Parts: structure tokens; C-alpha cells; sequence
């Protein structure tokens, strides 16, 4: 629900 | 108000993303990191600090499964393995970058209490004057690709952001961080890269691309 963070290095 | 340099550290679309602001505090922030990391590589020092009856609120050490490094989380949510009900699955908000993971206790540890110092480093901020291209709210795949790109997320790309504008966090539809429940307004920015040779910040370059409607 396009809500989460993501982080991706 | 003043213009600040940040890094742009996770994004869920353009106008739901966090920043790091970038001075003394990021410097403390990455030795922290590697302090974390080293210290709960340690069986040993694990076990000074086992996890027992987690609970939501509770700021805790969690391994990010994309780096293998120990970092500061925020349980947000705990509920039964599906597969395996004597376990539990925790919702995992990352306190000092802004993603959330679902995780394994079994990678959680209590937090050493002088690693709560630092505070918080994620900023949630929204992309000012800005909405998505589909009106029927939800963004495009593309256009949270090219906010990724622009912003070039977690790569540790110095950005200049500035505080334009603020709105009312939306009503919550899942459990959210306590930080998220205290009334704080969302800070609307501006963006842009001092690198990149255009002269439209990030806002101005997604609506003249195609990928943002003006407000």
C-alpha cells in the first residue's frame, strides 16, 4: 500500500 | 526556514520518504552503526541481552538481513507465526532510517542502553507540491522508481532539502510507530541535487518528465 520504507543498499 | 544537506536513507514513494540529516549527528549515527555491528557480532555479548516477552513501543538491536550490520528498531507489531504459532513475527520499523521489515526474534536483541543516546535519525517527509499521475491515492511503479533514481536512496547521495510546507499525518490503517501517534505535522520539502547539472530540483524534474501532477 506503498506505505512501508524501503532500504536497500 | 534554512535549507539543510540530508541523505535521502529509504523511501516508500515520493510523498512517503525519510531523510538523514547530514552533520555531527550522521557522523555519530554511521559509528554507531559500526559499534553495533561489532558489539552484537558477539555471542557472548548477545547473551547479555536476550529478548524476552517483546512487546510493541519497545526500542530494541535488530540485524538487517541486506547487510548483515545492527541497527535500532522500533517494534511496531507482534503477531503468531502463521507456519509456527509458538513463535511470533515482528514488524520492525528501523528508528534511524525509516524502513520497516517484518523479522524473526531469533535477530532481535535487547538494546544496550548507551546506544539510545543518538536520537532517532529518520525524518518522515513528503515531496512539497507534488501528486501522483493516476486521479482514481496510490503512485505509479515508474514514479517511485524515478524518485528512487533522483534521489539515488541509500547510496549516500548528499541532497539539499528545505521545509516548505507541512500537512496532518493521514489516519493510521496499520500499526504505525509511536512517534507517528503524537500529532507531529509531516514537514513537506523540497529536493534537490547540488550534482546533477539541472537547474529543477527533484519535485520540478518528476513534473516535467511525466512522472508528477502539480498541486
Amino acid at each position: 500500500d506503498q506505505g512501508r520504507g524501503r532500504r536497500r543498499p | 526556514s534554512k535549507p539543510m544537506e540530508v541523505y535521502v536513507s529509504a523511501v516508500a514513494s515520493p510523498t512517503k520518504f525519510w531523510v538523514q540529516l547530514i552533520g555531527p549527528q550522521s557522523k555519530k549515527l554511521a559509528s554507531m552503526v559500526q559499534e553495533m555491528t561489532s558489539y552484537y557480532s558477539s555471542a557472548e555479548n548477545r547473551a547479555k541481552h536476550v529478548l524476552t516477552a517483546p512487546y510493541v513501543g519497545q526500542i530494541v538491536a535488530a540485524v538487517f538481513k541486506f547487510d548483515e550490520k545492527w541497527y535500532r528498531a522500533e517494534i511496531v507489531d507482534i503477531m503468531p507465526n502463521q507456519y509456527n504459532p509458538k513463535e511470533q513475527v515482528i514488524d520492525l520499523y528501523f528508528v534511524d532510517y525509516g524502513d520497516s521489515e517484518y523479522i524473526s526474534p531469533a535477530d532481535i536483541c535487547e538494546l544496550r542502553t548507551d546506544f539510545l543516546t543518538l536520537r532517532f535519525q529518520a525524518v518522515e517527509c513528503f515531496l512539497a507540491n507534488v501528486k501522483s499521475t493516476i486521479q482514481t491515492i496510490t503512485w505509479p511503479k515508474s514514479s517511485i522508481a524515478k524518485f528512487e533514481e533522483l534521489t539515488e536512496v541509500a547510496h549516500w547521495r548528499k541532497l539539499i532539502a528545505r521545509v516548505v510546507t507541512y500537512k496532518e499525518r493521514p489516519r493510521a490503517t496499520t500499526a504505525v510507530s509511536a512517534a507517528a501517534k503524537e500529532g507531529t505535522p509531516l514537514p513537506g520539502v523540497e529536493l534537490f541535487d547540488p550534482a546533477d547539472n539541472s537547474e529543477l530540483n527533484i519535485a520540478d524534474l518528476m513534473i516535467t518528465q511525466g512522472f508528477a501532477l502539480p498541486l
